[PDB]
């Protein structure tokens, strides 16, 4: 659900 | 749109088979002239309730709602610009905005503190315009696909961390891999000297998202  | 250019673009770099080089030259490939602009450096995917908030390279943060508007808060941040279905902009700011607008304002304030504070910054050892906006989004099992504005389609690969920064008006790709290195190609200049298996295999899952892109608008 998120990033990098 | 700028979306059938980078198709085709797509394909024909594609068509080429960059990776069966008898020497494969991708260094040559490079091209400094064409570093983009802007790209997604953050996100978070909230969209099972308020939407998709993300961070610009420049600092500035956008949310992408579940109605299909758009709220994106420039890098000094107070000055906002909203943006309804269909496109029609306003221009305002957290200081001054209209009381229809305190729900989607809190959820942006939330989605910009988070980012600020909580992940790693895409391209960040790379260094009030018109700021694109986040048009259209979509995720399968191995990618998150990013539609920007500006005509730029980014790509980020869940499993092995590695981006696509795709820009049809400089008709260049930007690639960043496991290590984040930042590499900026010219898509005919890849046709001209190839490229490693690794990243002409992300070119062809490139040209698919795009065409889905493309079949998927309004």
């Amino acid at each position: 659900l998120h990033s990098t | 749109c700028h979306l059938s250019d980078l198709l085709q673009q797509l394909t024909s770099v594609n068509a080429s088979k960059p990776s069966e080089r008898g020497l494969v030259r991708q260094e040559e490939a490079e091209d400094p002239a064409c570093i983009p602009i802007f790209w997604v450096s953050k996100w978070v995917d909230y969209s099972d309730k308020y939407g998709l908030g993300y961070q610009l390279c420049d600092n500035s943060v956008g949310v992408l709602f579940n109605d299909s508007t758009r709220l994106i808060l420039y890098n000094d941040g107070d000055s906002l610009q909203y943006i309804e279905r269909d496109g029609t902009e306003s221009y305002l700011t957290v200081s001054s905005h209209p009381n229809s607008l305190m729900k989607k304002i809190t959820l942006l304030n939330y989605f910009r503190n988070y980012m600020s504070e909580h992940l790693l910054k895409a391209g960040a050892n790379i260094t009030l315009a018109r700021l694109p906006y986040l048009r259209t989004w979509f995720r399968t099992r191995s990618a998150i696909i990013l539609h920007l504005s500006n005509g730029t389609v980014q790509i980020n690969f869940f499993q092995d961390h590695t981006k696509l920064i795709l820009c049809p008006l400089m008709a260049a790709v930007t690639y960043i891999n496991e290590k984040r290195d930042f590499q900026t190609y010219r898509l005919s200049l890849l046709e001209e000297y190839g490229c490693c298996k690794e990243l002409a295999s992300r070119l062809r899952y490139a040209r698919t998202m795009v065409d889905k892109l493309l079949s998927s608008r309004s």
